[PDB]
């Protein structure tokens, strides 16, 4: 008798975002940026012989 | 001669098992997230990064 049984799992994650607002001038002035992200992955593999 | 009769029996037997289990596991998870922001005014400028 044999038996042999792999399984593998990767998760990987990611996120990023860069918020930048400058506005200069002599009279009121407003700048305003937004910027977000996300990253998920994730990966399942079984093996099972007998 | 010597009359008579001969009766011989034999049994032979022999017994082998042989058992063996390997498992392993390993997980690793990391996670890492670092924010930073500034910001700045006075007359008559605006700063904010």
């Amino acid at each position: 008798a044999n038996d042999l049984l792999s399984k593998v799992k990767k998760d990987k994650s990611d996120s990023f975002g860069v918020t930048i607002g400058i506005g200069p001038a002599g009279s009121p002035l407003l700048v305003g940026v937004g910027v977000s992200h996300s990253q998920d992955t994730s990966f399942l593999n079984e093996l099972n012989k007998y | 001669a010597v009359l008579g009769g001969i009766y011989e029996y034999t049994l032979v037997m022999n017994k082998e098992a042989m058992e063996r289990g390997d498992y392993t596991l390993n997980n690793v998870h990391a996670c890492a997230k670092n924010d930073f922001k500034i910001g700045g005014a006075i007359e008559e400028v605006y700063v904010s990064l």
